[PDB]
């Protein structure tokens, strides 16, 4: 209960939509034999779906009017009710892959351009030299921010520009 | 006319940050909308299209006529 | 409170303010007359008579929603 | 020379004698973190001072742990003696967190300004006369003075090996404290009592015995 | 085979490793954690 | 100078040493053009002086029991009958605002659109200390020095109230009364978690 | 110099031997810039004399019954009618307080920010011993020495109640009743572990 909203494990139209699903696996269930892999599958269908609905009720998601978990995207009110799991956690397990794309294709084009011909090198990947830059880059903000120190990040007023 | 007032050749031009915030600040605008209608009409039409959807969207939320909001269709 | 007395002071006041306070400070075909000694013709006048008037009319206005609450 | 794998080649940013004069310089820098000079300059300076608050805090941890399993202390769990011992006092956690970051920030906002210029708190006029024994040394993260009440540092040989004795004292106590919190998650039991754990029954009691090497 | 390994240095290639790569790791992920919508412990 | 507010920092060029109060503490380079430091000297001096007055009259309230500074304007809502001194004035709120409107913009308009001196030559130094020949810049300091003590002190009697709201004196009591349970922390406001 | 505090070792160049109270220890090199040992030559006399004031002040108290160094502000908590001598005043907490803030600071302001002499020559040497002409520096040694001896007795006062809580003569006379059971180490606090 933070913004009209209640836990997953208290609200109603949340267990009566997971009896709403269970039922509708039972009564596909119902046309197959017990040894039969086609009801081997739904059965097992059935115990990825109750250890879902289990799953959600024990992190603590919060249902609403319809019963289906809503999210909380703002720290000081996942903070402090114990969300953070719902999106300022991966907030910041994304934004740490994400980077590390950007940095490894960053470095591999910087450590490219001091060659014959680089644009030979963008179609044809030096796997020995990019695979060296992909498993060293994983301490990328570590070393963003101390080239965000220097300057040497951002490139100067040689940019290319039309009229200004 | 009359002594009083404000003149628009003194308040764009002299309203310039120091540090080089904005550059040269607002120097030099007046004669570029005095003189051109294309900016006059580009702010008059910047100005009346969002106020008509200040129009639209203060007009269903308080509805300012008698029986509006219950006929739907206006 | 008082009908006459307020907002004849109040006028009063703010023909005050621009007269003797800030006379220098607002001065930075022919109905400008300096014969005050340092230009208070009635354009002057009735630009810190407006002034007057209106504030005047929001003391006395302020004062009979049944009462202050400020 | 002893490196950390002996068929590497070392990264030519550990090779330079502004890195080679450095303690604890195995070769090791398997991402390439340290290639910018002043960036090693302030790695090296973290490494430091999470090594010393380490061998401070393992020395809290294992010191009244073995001192408690051989008797004559009832120090709980470290993972437990947060909760006790604020009951055995008079603020609350907030009240004492904040005198804490007062406390510890007047000294880490000290050397962070030596960091960034050696020699900054021994200019005249920032304390009460106690200014004057603040230089540090002619190398930055070795302090000395009312840092060294014993005397160790004036020697110029036998002074690579207190380095160099610190550093491995201090990174193995690094991994102490990330083996105490995994040993913690891991089993829920005391450090000494894993440590009785397997040498009660080494064979069984491992960490092949549990949940999180799991295939 | 230096060639060869060219070829499978290209950029379509690397492209179709790749991608088998990082969506065959989601989807092995993806079957021993079943249904991960919120960050769990 | 006298002061470095951070030893081992650089100063600042566009800051004199000849100034009263410098340290070279401007981190945002904020006064780097001369005319916006040529205000702010004027406008940090007469900010330090309303505030010396009016940490003062915060404080000697408690100090002589008439409530707070925050309950003194609680008679023009809630009631009436202002005191001073325990003396009564018949005066209602709409007449002194504009008593101190007219009043105050007559000596504003003397004081600022008249120039930008921030330390008058005669009539508003009664007994005469700072003649401008050895003692001024010293004097100038203390001046600085209590008065960003002040500014400070009222910044904390605004947060203060905020947070807790009691007065002055009458939290400073309870600091006395309890030196680990009566701080910024124990309140679940300046302290969130 | 007049000592070696640690005989055998070198003596450190930048202290004087022309100083009362030199034998060459500090171990830190903690007054190493001259500025800072004219700044610690002023504030040991000042905490050497402060102290043989306090640590009189500790004694005599026990020396004629009047409770001890740590009970004497007690009156302002839990309490009242202050004592001296057996004597009342008649002053609270609040009010001497203010007094002691105002006076004494009219008397550092007096001494510290006029100067930065310590032996100051004149009204404060009523009857005249250093005149400074050779008696000086011996006089000064003892004022140096007894003032060390104060401020290691004061620390072994606040230590001693830290630990035991009793005064100073409380257990002076305890030490005596049982030499070796009445001493720093019986207690479970200055020795933790035997
Ligand atoms: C558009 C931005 C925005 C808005 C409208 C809000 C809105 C709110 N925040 Mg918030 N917040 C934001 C961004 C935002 N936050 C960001 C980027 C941070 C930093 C990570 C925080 C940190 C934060 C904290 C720490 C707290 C809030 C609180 C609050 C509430 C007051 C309110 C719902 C507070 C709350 O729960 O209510 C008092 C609270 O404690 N927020
Ligand atoms: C957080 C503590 C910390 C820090 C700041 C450093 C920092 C450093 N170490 Mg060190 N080290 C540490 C812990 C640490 N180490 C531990 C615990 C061990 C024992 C395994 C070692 C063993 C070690 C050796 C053997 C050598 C170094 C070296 C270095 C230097 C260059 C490597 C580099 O760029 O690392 C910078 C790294 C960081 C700033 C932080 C990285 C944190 C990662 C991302 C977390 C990893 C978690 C882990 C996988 C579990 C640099 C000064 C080399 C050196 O001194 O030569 C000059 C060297 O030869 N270290
Ligand atoms: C609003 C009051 C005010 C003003 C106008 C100034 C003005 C000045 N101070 Mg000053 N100061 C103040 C309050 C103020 N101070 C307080 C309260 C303290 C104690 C914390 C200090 C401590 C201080 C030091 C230690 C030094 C100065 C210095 C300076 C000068 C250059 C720095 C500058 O550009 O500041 C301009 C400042 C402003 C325009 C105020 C901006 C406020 C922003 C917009 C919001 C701040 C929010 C606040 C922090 C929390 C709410 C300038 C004359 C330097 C100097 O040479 O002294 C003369 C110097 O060394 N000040
Ligand atoms: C009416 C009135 C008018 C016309 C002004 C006008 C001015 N004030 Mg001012 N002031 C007023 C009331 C007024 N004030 C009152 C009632 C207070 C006390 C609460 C102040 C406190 C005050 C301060 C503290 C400062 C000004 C400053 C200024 C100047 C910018 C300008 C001359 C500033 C100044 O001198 O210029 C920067 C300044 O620092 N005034
Ligand atoms: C706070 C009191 C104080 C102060 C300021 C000094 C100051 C001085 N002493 Mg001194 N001393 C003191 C107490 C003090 N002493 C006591 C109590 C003893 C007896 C144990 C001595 C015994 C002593 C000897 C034997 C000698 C000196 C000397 C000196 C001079 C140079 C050493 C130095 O830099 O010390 C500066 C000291 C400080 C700034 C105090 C630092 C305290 C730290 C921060 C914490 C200490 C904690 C404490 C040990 C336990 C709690 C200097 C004038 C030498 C000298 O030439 O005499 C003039 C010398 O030969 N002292
Ligand atoms: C309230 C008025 C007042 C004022 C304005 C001063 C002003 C002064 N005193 Mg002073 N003094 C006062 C009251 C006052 N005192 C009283 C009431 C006593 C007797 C109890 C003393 C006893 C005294 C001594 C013994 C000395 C001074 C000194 C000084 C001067 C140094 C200024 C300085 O360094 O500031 C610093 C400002 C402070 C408030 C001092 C900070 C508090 C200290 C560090 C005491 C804490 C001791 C504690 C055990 C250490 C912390 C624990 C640590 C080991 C971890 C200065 C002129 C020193 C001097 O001559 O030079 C000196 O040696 N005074
Ligand atoms: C600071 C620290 C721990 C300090 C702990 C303290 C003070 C504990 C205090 C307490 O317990 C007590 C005393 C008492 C308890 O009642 C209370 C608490 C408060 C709980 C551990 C550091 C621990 C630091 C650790 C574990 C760091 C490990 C880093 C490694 C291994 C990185 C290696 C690399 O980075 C390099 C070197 C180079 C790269 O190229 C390659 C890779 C491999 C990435
Ligand atoms: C805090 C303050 C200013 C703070 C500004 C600071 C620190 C700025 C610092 C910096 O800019 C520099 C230096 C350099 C930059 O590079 C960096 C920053 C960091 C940005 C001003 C307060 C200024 C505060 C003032 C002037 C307060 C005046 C209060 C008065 C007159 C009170 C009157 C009353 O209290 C009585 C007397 C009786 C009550 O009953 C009734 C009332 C009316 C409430
Ligand atoms: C111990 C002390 C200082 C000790 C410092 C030492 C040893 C430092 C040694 C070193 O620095 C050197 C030399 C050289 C460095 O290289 C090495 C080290 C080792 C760092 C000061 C105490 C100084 C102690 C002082 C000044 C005590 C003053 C006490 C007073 C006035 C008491 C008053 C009262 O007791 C009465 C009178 C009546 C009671 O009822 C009420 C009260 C109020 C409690
Ligand atoms: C191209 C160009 C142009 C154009 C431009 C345009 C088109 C613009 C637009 C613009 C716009 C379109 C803008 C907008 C704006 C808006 C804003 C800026 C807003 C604000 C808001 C506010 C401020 C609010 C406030 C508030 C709130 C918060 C709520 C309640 C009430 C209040 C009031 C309080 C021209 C012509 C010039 C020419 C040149 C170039
Ligand atoms: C003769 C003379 C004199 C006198 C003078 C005077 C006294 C003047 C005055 C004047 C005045 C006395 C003026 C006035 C003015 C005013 C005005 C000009 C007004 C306006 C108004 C308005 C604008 C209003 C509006 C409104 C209304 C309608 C109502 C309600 C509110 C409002 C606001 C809406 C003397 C003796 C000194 C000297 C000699 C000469
Ligand atoms: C270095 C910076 C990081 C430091 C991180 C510090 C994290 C530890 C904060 C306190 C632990 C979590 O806090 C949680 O347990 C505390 C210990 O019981 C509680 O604190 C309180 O708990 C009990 C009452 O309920 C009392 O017996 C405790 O004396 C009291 O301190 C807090 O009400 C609770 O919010």
């Amino acid at each position: 209960d933070i913004a009209g909203l209640t836990p997953c494990s208290e609200s109603k139209a949340y267990a009566k939509l997971e009896k709403k699903e269970l039922k509708t696996l039972e009564k596909r269930l119902k046309q197959y034999e017990a040894d039969s892999a086609p009801a081997v599958a739904l059965k097992a269908t059935m115990e990825r779906t109750k250890a879902r609905f289990a799953n959600y009720a024990k992190a603590g998601l919060l249902c609403g009017n319809d019963g289906l978990p809503h999210l909380i995207a703002d720290p000081g009110l996942a903070l402090k009710y114990g969300h953070a799991g719902e999106v300022f956690i991966p907030t910041f397990g994304f934004l740490y892959v994400a980077g590390y794309i950007g940095y490894v294709g960053r470095q591999y084009l910087i450590a490219v351009k001091g060659e014959a011909k680089p644009t030979d090198k963008e179609i044809i990947i030096d796997v020995p030299l990019a695979t060296k830059l992909a498993w060293q880059g994983a301490g990328w903000p570590l070393a963003a921010v101390q080239e965000l120190q220097r300057g040497t990040l951002l490139e100067k007023e040689e940019n290319i520009t039309v009229s200004p | 006319n009359f002594g009083i007032g404000h003149r628009m050749q003194a308040i764009l031009e002299a309203h310039t940050p120091p540090s080089g915030s904005l550059g040269a600040g607002h120097k030099g605008l007046f004669d570029t909308v005095n003189n051109s209608l294309h900016f006059q009409l580009g702010l008059a039409l910047a100005s009346v299209g969002t106020i008509t959807s200040l129009v639209a969207q203060h007009m269903y939320s308080l509805p300012p006529y008698a029986f509006q909001a219950i006929d739907f269709t206006t | 409170l008082d009908p006459q007395i307020v907002i004849s002071g109040s006028t009063a006041a703010f023909l005050a303010i621009g007269r003797f306070v800030f006379l220098g400070y607002q001065r930075r075909s022919t109905i400008f007359a300096t014969n005050d000694p340092a230009g208070f013709n009635i354009i002057d006048v009735a630009g810190w008579g407006a002034l007057g008037h209106a504030v005047g009319f929001a003391v006395l206005a302020i004062n009979s929603l049944q009462g202050a609450n400020l | 020379r002893q490196s950390w794998l002996p068929g590497s080649q070392i990264p030519a940013h550990l090779d330079t004698p502004a890195a080679q004069a450095l303690a604890g310089n195995f070769g090791f820098d398997p991402l390439g973190l340290g290639k910018d000079p002043v960036a090693l300059r302030w790695y090296q300076q973290a490494e430091l001072i999470h090594c010393r608050t380490a061998m401070a805090g393992v020395a809290g941890i294992l010191i009244p742990g073995l001192l408690t399993k051989a008797g004559a202390l009832n120090v709980p769990e470290w993972y437990d003696a947060g909760k006790v011992a604020i009951e055995n006092s008079f603020a609350p956690w907030g009240s004492l967190l904040a005198v804490q970051l007062f406390l510890c920030g007047f000294v880490e906002a000290k050397r962070w300004q030596d960091i960034r210029k050696p020699g900054s708190q021994g200019e005249p006029g920032s304390f009460l006369g106690f200014e004057a024994s603040l230089k540090g040394t002619s190398e930055l993260g070795y302090p000395g003075g009312p840092f060294d009440p014993l005397g160790l540092s004036k020697e110029a040989d036998k002074w690579a090996d207190w380095k160099l004795k610190e550093v491995k004292n201090g990174r193995l106590a690094m991994l102490a404290f990330l083996g105490f919190v995994a040993q913690k998650y891991a089993t829920g039991a005391g450090p000494v009592d894993n440590l009785a754990a397997h040498l009660k029954d080494p064979w069984h009691v491992n960490y092949a015995t549990n949940g999180v090497s799991l295939p | 085979m230096k060639d060869f390994t060219t070829y499978l240095s290209t950029a379509p290639v690397i492209a179709t490793i790749w991608f088998t790569f990082t969506a065959g790791l989601l989807i092995e992920i993806n079957r021993y954690f079943p249904d991960p919508l919120v960050f769990s412990f | 100078k006298a002061g470095n507010w951070l030893p081992g920092s650089d100063a600042p060029a566009w800051l004199p040493d000849d100034l009263p109060g410098n340290y070279g503490f401007d981190p945002l380079s904020l006064g780097k053009e001369p005319a916006s430091l040529k205000r702010f000297t004027e406008s940090e001096v007469i900010h330090g002086r309303w505030a010396m007055l009016g940490v003062a009259g915060s404080l000697a309230v408690e100090l002589l029991g008439y409530g707070n500074w925050y309950d003194a304007p609680l008679w023009a809502v809630n009631g009436g009958k202002a005191t001073w001194f325990g003396i009564e004035v018949p005066f209602d709120l709409n007449a002194l605002l504009a008593f101190e409107f007219v009043a105050m913009a007559a000596a504003e308009g003397q004081r600022g659109d008249a120039g930008g001196v921030v330390y008058p030559g005669g009539a508003f130094d009664p007994l005469g200390f700072a003649k401008d020949s050895s003692k001024s810049g010293e004097l100038k300091l203390k001046e600085i020095k209590n008065g960003r003590l002040a500014m400070v002190a009222f910044l904390g009697f605004v947060a203060q109230h905020a947070a807790t709201g009691k007065g002055p004196i009458a939290a400073l009591g309870e600091h006395l009364a309890n030196p680990w349970g009566a701080n910024f922390a124990t309140n679940g406001i300046s302290v969130p978690f």
